[PDB]
Parts: C-alpha cells; structure tokens; sequence
RNA sequence: UCGAAGGUGGGAUCGGCGAUUGGGACGAAGUCGUAACAAGGUAGCCGUACCGGAAGGUGCGGCUGGAUC
RNA sequence: CUGGGCAGUAACUGACGCUGAGGAGCGAAAGCGUGGGGAGCGAACAGGAUUAGAUACCCUGGUAGUCCACGCCGUAAACGGUGGGUACUAGGUGUGGGUUUCCUUCCUUGGGAUCCGUGCCGUAGCUAACGCAUUAAGUACCCCGCCUGGGGAGUACGGCC
RNA sequence: AGAAGCACCGGCCAACUACGUGCCAGCAGCCGCGGUAAUACGUAGGGUGCGAGCGUUGUCCGGAAUUACUGGGCGUAAAGAGCUCGUAGGUGGUUUGUCGCGUUGUUCGUGAAAUCUCACGGCUUAACUGUGAGCGUGCGGGCGAUACGGGCAGACUAGAGU
RNA sequence: CAGCUUGUUGGUGGGGUGACGGCCUACCAAGGCGACGACGGGUAGCCGGCCUGAGAGGGUGUCCGGCCACACUGGGACUGA
C-alpha cells in the first residue's frame, strides 16, 4: 500500500 | 513613509530579520548528546533517504541534524559537534554534524576534500 | 571599423497549436570609442541573423556624446520609461564603474572616468534605454552658451 | 483572476465563524 | 605570503603570453595552456581582468595579499591608480635590479637580492620588496665578488635597457634613481585599469 | 505655589538627521520672594542655586504684559 | 493655498513644457527680485512688472528661439515650508558644477552660487534652475 | 526614633508542566463529492443571518474584478 | 417645520485659512432588544420533482424577517478599488444651473464671454502596461492616514466596547 | 642539501576529460543533479584560486534604493481611515517698521592623547612605532548684517467668510 | 504599561551638611509630573573609539585609553585631606 496522504 | 513631519511623529523601523538558530544563543557550534538516528525521506522530487538524528544539545533541546558523508558509526549516542547549514529537502533539518570530531570518526576512503567529512591525508 | 559589445542573449517562444517556436535575440551595441554609439536589438531564429540585424540597427542610429576627454559634463539622472540610472562625471575618475552592460555601453563610447549605478529594474534592456536617455540629456558648455549669454564663466579648471 | 486574493480570506473567515457557531456556548463561553 | 616556485609555462601559456622568458625567448608553442587548452573559450570581464592581474602578479612575482596593500596605497594616492601601482611596483628592489639586467631571470635577481648579493646605501638587505626611493643607491656586496653573477652579469647587462628614471654606474652598479619611476611612460606590457576596476568587484 | 511661579520654557531645535526645525516646550520653577506678575506675561528668567525640587529659575524682569 | 514659490516655478514648468509665450502671475517682492536674477543669468527672457486692477502683476517671457528648443531645462525647490535648508559658505551647493545655479538668501540678499562663494557667506538655498 | 535580615498574610506580574481539546502546516500513488476558471452548466463576489459532513447552498441589500445586448 | 448649495452684486471684517493623530458624531441591507403590525414575498422548514446520491437548482406550501414606534451592534465593491485642500498647463464634443454680450429678432430665445457641476473623446506629459488626461493616474507645495513576501492572520494571548 | 599544502572546478563564479555509479547511493548557498552514456555524486587525471596557510560553520555591515533624509511607494501590483466634523500638534497670503530667537559670516575658548587622513622620519622592509600638519563634522562666549523663516507692533486686500 | 504623585508639591522656621538644597525636620498651603510619552516592564555599563559602508548611516563599544559602578550577599558607620 500508504504511510503518508496515501 | 514620506512626510518628514510624519517621520518625526513616528520613527522608522526595518523588517526584522529573524534569528536563524537556537544553537545556544547562536554560538557557532555545540555539543549534542546524539540520539535517535533515522534515515528519512525528503520531499517528492528527490527520491532518496537522508541520514539524520534527533539529538539533544546543551540547551536541553531536541533537534534534527544532518549526517554528512556515506556511512556512520552512531548508535543513538556518541556525542556530536553540531554546526549550521540547511537542506531545504528535509523540513525540520536546520543543523549538521561534523564527521570525524569528538566521537564520530571521519568518512573513510574519501580522497577529495580531506578537510571535510573528517577525512585525512593518507597517514 | 567599430567596437562590438554584446548583451546576454535571451530566448522567446511563440506558441502554436502544435507546440513552440523558439527564437533567439540579443541586444548588441557598437561604438567608435568616441561616443558615437549605436544600439540594436534584432531578433531571429538564427543568432547571427538577429545579431547582424542589431548591428544594422546600430548603424542606423548613433548618438554623439558631449564628452570631455573621456567623461561627461554634469551628473545625469537617466530616468527612462522603466529603468533608472544615475551617474556622475567623477572628474578624476581614473576608471569606469557602472553596472552590467552599462559598462559595455561605456566601452563602446570610449570613456575612462565614470561613476555610475543602476537602480530600479535590472531588466538589462531598459537599463540600456535609461543609459541612452541619460546621454541624450547631456549637454556641452558651448551649448549652454546658447541657452544663456556670457560663456566660459563656469566651474571647470580642466576642460582641454 | 484577482479574485484569488479574496478567496483565501473568504474561506478563512468562514472556518472561523463556523468554528464559533459550533461553540457560542459553555463550550467556549466558560473560557 | 611566499614565492610562486614553479614552472613558468603553466602561467605564461595560461595568460597567453611569455611573461618574461629567460634563456629562451619563448617556448615556441601554441596557445593551449594545458590538456584541453586548444578548444575555444568564452570570455568574461572577470576572466579577462583576472588574467591581467595575474600578469602583473607573476611579472613581478608578488603575492595577492601584499599586492592589495600596494593597491590600497595607490588608491590612497592621487593620480591614475593604475599608474600609481606601476610606479610603486617599480620602487621594488628586485624590479630595478632586473631592469638593470644583473641576472638571467627575475627569479635569479630575486634570489640574489634575497641572499644579500645587492646591499643598499649602508645595509646588507635581503628584501625583494624593499621600496627604493630617489638617491637610494644599491651597494654591491663585497662578499659577492669572486663569484659569477656580477661580473658575468655586468658583461651581460645589455639585455635589460636601464630605465630612464635611473642610472646604473656599472663600474659599481650604484643604481641611482634620479626621477620618479615612471614606468607608465615606458615598457608597459599589460593593462592597469582592468586591474583597478577588478579590485572594486 | 507660594513664592514661585510656573513658567513655560519655549525653545527650538532641529532633528539631528531630517533637520526640521521644531519647537521645544519645557517647564520651570520661577522661585521668587515677591510674585509681581499675572498670567500670559512675558518674563525673563535666570538660573541660580537650587532651593527646592531643582528651583533654578528666578524672576528678573517683567515685559510684554498680557492683555 | 500656500508656497508661492511652487506656483511661481511650476507655472514656468508648464510654459516650458508647452512652449507658451509668457507667464502672467501675481506680483510680489521676491518674485520680482528673483526674476531679475534669472534674467541676469540669461536663463529667462525679459519680464515685466505690470499692474492690472486688483494689485500688481508680473509677466515672464519664455526664453527660446534658436529653435523650438527652450533655454530652460527645469527646476526643483529644495527648502520646503517644513524642511528649511540653510548652508554654510564652505559646504555650499555644487549642483551641476557652475550650471545648476541655486538662489540663496543671505544677510545681504539674493544672489548666485559663485557670488556667494566669493563673499564667503551662507544662507537659505531656495531652489535650483538646472 | 530610625532601620537591615527574617516572619505572617494577601495581591500583581512572567514563565514551565498539564490528561484533554480545537485549529494550523507538511507528507508518490489514500476514501466520498466536484463548488471555482468558459455563461465552468444555478454567473461570480463583499458584508450580514440560518442550514448541511464537505466543497457549499439559501434569503434581504450592494459592486462589476459579470452573460446577452 | 427645517438644513445645504450655486450665480450676480462686492455692503462688512481683514488671514479669522487648510489639514487634523488621539477624540466626538452620521452611517444601506442583514442582525439584535422591547412593543406593534404582518398583504404579498420569503432564509429556515416540509413535501413533490430531478439526480447514482441532491439536506441545491426546479415546483408547491410555508416560519423568522421585510413594514412601523423607541433603542443596540457600527460592518460591505460603505469602490471612481483614486484622502483633503491649493495653484497651473492642447482642445473639442454633449449635458445641468444661473448670469451677461453680437446677431436684438437673425426668435434664437441661437452664437459668444464668464462661474460651478456633470459625461464623452482627446494634445502634451505621465504611466510596467492597461490607461489617465482642466473632474489628472501630468507639473508642484502643505497636512493626515496605510503598507514593506505569501501563508500561519487581520486570527490567537491580552485589553476596550 | 633541509622545509607545501588546502579548497574548488554545470551556471551564477576563474576553475574539466574520462572512469565508476545508475531516483539508489549521495551532493547542494539559489536554481538544483542522479530513473545504466551524471562535465553537478565516488575515484583518477587535468585545470583554476590562494598559499603555511587554506576551507567550513557562526555573527555584523554592505551588496538591499527590500524602512528608502540624502534615497522608495499606496488607480488594479500589499497599502487611502466608510464619511464628515473638530481639539492638541503641524502649517499658514500681500505688507510697513521692528526684535535678531533661528540661520549665516567673523573672532576667542572649547572640542585631550592615542587611534584615522596626509606628509616626513625610525625599526634591514612591512606591519608597527615616531614627528608634524590635518581631521576633530560639534558647543558656549564675543563680534557685524539682516535676506528668508520666526515673534512682537501695525496696515491693505484678492484668500477665506459675512 | 496612561493616570502617576502626600516628604509628593510650595512656603515659614530650625537643624544638619565640606555646601545651596523638604538633605533632614516642627508648623502652614495644596499642589507637582504627564501623550513635546508620567508611573511601570524588558533589555544594557557609557564614551574616545573598533568594523562595515561611497557617504549619509548601520552594527558595536572587546584590547588600549578616559569616565562610572561592584568586591561571598545585604546593611551601617568610624578613622580620615
């Protein structure tokens, strides 16, 4: 996937 | 403003340029405890990992310092000598450490720019 | 025949439905070393063609400077439509100081004693135009004698 | 257009006012 | 704060002119300073003016830090600053000896002076940079006799025309300066104004 | 104030840089043993030894009396 | 309404810009004396001390004639009613060396820069003629 | 008499901690909408009041940095 | 009932002028208090339609409100996006008010002069350009006011209302 | 014989060819480079600059006319208070004569020395020191004029007002 | 930070002081400062001068030199020119 946004 | 009489009524003052550091009253360089080594990602148009650490200075303040050169010998300790500089790609980065000073060793196998990265003459 | 000085080239673009039309142009100036200085801009797809056109424009337009030896009469405020350049004789001078490409103009003029500085816009083109304006605002003592009688009586121990 | 200069302030005041209509009461009045 | 101490071809070709020469009139080579020097090069006022400053620097063999001191002095003085620079440089001891032709090279002239071969009015000086005024007579060191570069040097003195502002006795080589050292009026192989402007930016 | 008169000291000085001439207004204590002046009158004052809180000024001359 | 010198001079600036014939203005002491000085310099043409009805008047002739070229470059007033500027005899204006004649009011009266230098006396620097 | 240091007691002022809480900023591809730029599909805007989860919408009045004309 | 302004006259004073921080006052619509009124309209609201969805448009009906008496808040393109005053500089064309000349009836109530105000086009000049241009965004003085990268923010802490 | 190193090298900004490398590693003061052919990363070599100093960081000034007296702006670029009034303060027409406060000119004192400029001279030169002059922008006192400003006394009138 | 000020403001008298002096002090009067920034907060030894800058100005005031204050903290006094 993600961690940031996405 | 104009109107000399207005200038006497009210004096003048320039745009205050901010103090660019909290390095112990802006003293050139300071000793850091050197903790919390992370290798974080800069802004989108960079595609790289850059070595930093959240270290504590003599002011009792946690700051983000850049780790120049390839490699390192740090384990969230081994105090560092911190100096100025910027990156612009790493929001929060405001300081740098000197490789090859106080604890940390210099950068190995570097031949150019011996005066930096803790590098030395072949001796 | 004349000295050549060249201002930093720029690049323009006329956009079309199918993209761009890059074209080059660079302001060029020339001078005989005696103030008879020509200015031409030109423009073309070819760098040399625009250049030659500029040379031709310069040859089509020169101004004769009221120089004294190698310098000017009085200080002048080269206020153009855009640019602003103020400068003074610097009666000793013993050198030529001005900003970028103004100096080139001065070298085409053949002067040796100027203290000048550019203010306002740094867009070199209008900087030049301001310089030109200043020069056209210059005037000789004997031309002042046309404005007012009794010549000679001024403040100029040198002259020559 | 020049309208852009006005929109940021439009939105800013809007969130301010909205934030306070959400608390015109002891949620804010007590402080 | 010390002597260049190296090959001349690296700078004479870099500046695209034989600054001095020596035993050879010039290397009889082209105009590519080094490896890729044969390619054309784009110009700048900084490049150009810099090169001219280097021409004086190596022509006289003085380092920058001292040169700027002389520059300061020239600026302080009235008259054309470039001309003032050259005249100041002409008061240099090694310069008047070189112009007297008492050594194969300027480097040789400075070595001799630096080792005291040419004393002054009453002092065994060893300073290349000593300012030599009017009536500031060079005394040839007595110990320098029975050696080469004063007798053979005298015999070969014709290679450097004596500057018109001074008279060398030859018999005693009493470099006697009569007038001020107006080298600006004679044998100027480079520019001065570009240097004057250069140190202003 | 009983044997002392408040007087407006009028003066004038330029700003160090801008140079604009502006007037300066100070207050003084015209101590004197006999008040012989009203209000608005021009009076000549002179410096002497301190007497009370600074009390340097003294009443000397009455001139250009008020309407 | 104030600063008569500004109207005095700026009316000239309009006339110079437009190449009109002459400028008519209310008469006053300083206006007349200054006009005479400028005439002495030769920047202006002749001028008249007329007197219409309500008070006196002045008429200053525009100086030109070699060509459409006027003989008057322009001007600027430097002592403003609020910024009075006075100078000492040894730091006097050196505006357009010689050319930029400033009119100075000294203990003796109105005069030129050179005359002021010769007398060695300062005073108020009213305005510049270019 | 004066009067330190100290004590009692209450106030002022500055600062730090503070669960929790709101907002702000930033961050390759996050999730539901698609208001704005064309008349941007209901023309947009300023101020004002109400409503909705959001862009926002709505009403009185105002301007053109606005259709057609 | 009552304010203000303009032209002509030049009877009177004889610089008593201009600006104006801080301060005082007036200040659309919306909104708020108390009380009246309440046709129509019409936020909210409800329902129907539309839409994948539509707490929006569309339609129906419809509260507050709009209105009046007395009070508060004192905001907005409260905009000519142009502080006030003063003097000066190509013209022309239209218009409003008033005075006065030639044609003095050629009736025309024309043309012309003059003072204010108004809208247009336009010389110079200015302006980054757009544009302004005798109502200047030109020449030039005085006074006041305001900024000094965008955001964070005209918000927070504080204080006044 | 017995004593040369350091920094940099895409542009800005003198200062480059290749190797290795292959959005990774890693460099960077701003723009920024590296996604298998990097003149911007690591290395060699080449060159440039300075030179027993050379580079980095930090700090102040300038460069910045981006607080603008000299020397900037406010039609749309951020900026003209919503408008008016009016206090303090600012400012204030023609003019006689006056005071000479301001200003100007002169003169005395003052403004220490060292430091700074200039010119000489001395340490083998330089730095440095030394001599002398200048500078010491500036105050008071005294001395003349009175232009302009200002104050007082007063007048005219167009300003403004009635 | 806009209201600060009863030893404050002024006088008389007296003392005291090297000395004029609400310095002190008995009595009497009710003033005084302040938006041409009171009271208060923050920051700081000052200057000749150092550095910058074309200069106007800015920054700084470290050595040297002059001046002022302090001497573990606070307070008071003697001797004494």
């Amino acid at each position: 996937k993600a961690x940031r946004a996405a | 403003m104009p109107t000399i009489q207005q200038l006497v009524r009210k004096g003048r003052r320039d745009k205050i340029s901010k103090v660019k550091t909290a390095a112990l009253k802006g003293s050139p360089q300071r000793r850091g405890v050197c903790t919390r080594v992370y290798t974080t990602t800069p802004k989108k148009p960079n595609s790289a990992l850059r070595k930093v650490a959240r270290v504590k200075l003599t002011s009792q303040v946690e700051v983000t310092a850049y780790i120049p050169g390839e490699g390192h010998n740090l384990q969230e300790h081994s105090m560092v000598l911190v100096r100025g500089g910027r990156v612009k790609d790493l929001p929060g980065v405001r300081y740098k450490i000197i490789r090859g000073s106080l604890d940390t060793q210099g950068v190995k196998n570097r031949k150019q720019a011996r005066s930096r990265y803790g590098a030395k003459k072949e001796k | 025949n004349y000295l050549e000085r060249v201002v930093a080239i720029n690049r323009v673009s006329k956009v079309v439905k199918g993209g761009r039309r890059f074209s080059f142009t660079a302001l060029v100036i020339v001078g005989d070393g005696n103030g008879m200085v020509g200015v031409g801009y030109g423009k073309a797809k070819e760098v040399p063609a625009a250049i030659a056109k500029g040379v031709e424009e310069a040859r089509k337009s020169f101004f004769r400077v009221p120089l004294i030896g190698g310098t000017i009469t009085h200080p002048v405020q080269g206020e153009a439509a855009a640019g602003v350049v103020l400068l003074r004789p610097a009666s000793p001078g013993t050198g030529v100081i001005a900003g970028g490409a103004a100096r080139a103009v001065l070298e085409c003029a053949g002067v040796h004693d100027i203290l000048a500085k550019s203010l306002g816009s740094d867009n070199a083109i209008n900087v030049v135009h301001a310089t030109v304006a200043a020069l056209k605002l210059l005037q000789r003592p004997e031309e002042v004698a046309a404005r007012r009688g009794l010549p000679i009586e001024d403040v100029a121990p040198a002259g020559m | 257009g020049s309208v852009i200069k006005k929109r940021r302030k439009r939105m800013s005041k809007k969130k301010h006012r909205k934030l306070l209509r959400r608390t015109r009461v002891q949620r804010r009045k007590l402080g | 704060m010390a002597r260049y101490t190296g090959p001349v071809t690296r700078k004479s070709r870099r500046l695209r002119t034989d600054l001095v020469g020596g035993d050879q009139a010039f290397e009889k080579r082209p105009y590519p300073p080094g490896q890729h020097g044969r390619a054309r090069i784009k110009e700048s006022e900084y490049l150009l003016q810099l090169q001219e400053k280097q021409k004086a620097r190596f022509t006289y063999g003085v380092m920058e830090k001292q040169f700027r001191r002389y520059y300061e002095e020239a600026v302080r003085q009235p008259g054309k600053t470039g001309e003032e620079l050259l005249k100041i440089l002409e008061s240099r001891l090694d310069n008047v000896i070189y112009r007297a032709g008492l050594a194969r090279t300027r480097r040789m002239a400075r070595q001799l002076v630096s080792h005291g071969h040419f004393n002054v009015n009453g002092v065994h000086v060893n300073v290349p940079s000593y300012r030599v005024s009017q009536y500031d007579i060079v005394d040839v060191r007595d110990k320098s006799l029975n050696t080469v570069p004063f007798q053979i040097a005298r015999e070969t003195a014709g290679e450097r025309p004596i500057p018109s502002w001074l008279q060398v006795v030859g018999e005693r080589q009493r470099v006697l300066i009569h007038q001020l050292p107006e080298r600006a009026q004679i044998d100027v192989p480079l520019t001065e104004q570009l240097i004057v402007e250069y140190y202003s930016k | 104030m009983q044997k002392t008169i408040v007087v407006e000291l009028e003066d004038r000085m330029r700003h160090p840089l801008y140079g604009k001439i502006i007037r300066t207004t100070k207050k003084v204590k015209a101590h004197d043993e006999d008040s012989v002046a009203g209000i608005g009158d021009r009076v000549s004052l002179m410096e002497t030894r301190p007497l009370s809180a600074t009390k340097r000024w003294r009443l000397v001359e009455i001139l250009e009396k008020a309407k | 309404m104030t600063d008569p010198i500004a109207d005095f001079l700026t009316r000239l600036r309009n006339a110079n810009s437009a190449y009109h014939d002459e400028v008519s203005l209310p008469h006053s002491k300083l206006k007349a004396n200054i006009a005479q000085i400028l005439k002495n310099e030769g920047y202006i043409s002749d001028f008249r001390t007329e007197d219409a009805r309500v008070g006196k008047s002045l008429v200053i002739q525009l100086k030109y004639g070699p060509s459409r070229e006027r003989s008057i470059a322009g001007l600027r007033r430097v002592s403003k009613p609020g910024l009075r500027v006075y100078a000492k005899s040894t730091n006097l204006p050196r505006v357009l060396g010689g050319l930029g004649v400033a009119i100075i009011s000294t203990s003796s009266g109105l005069l030129t820069d050179r005359q002021a230098a010769r007398q060695g006396v300062g005073g108020e620097v009213l305005a510049y003629v270019w």
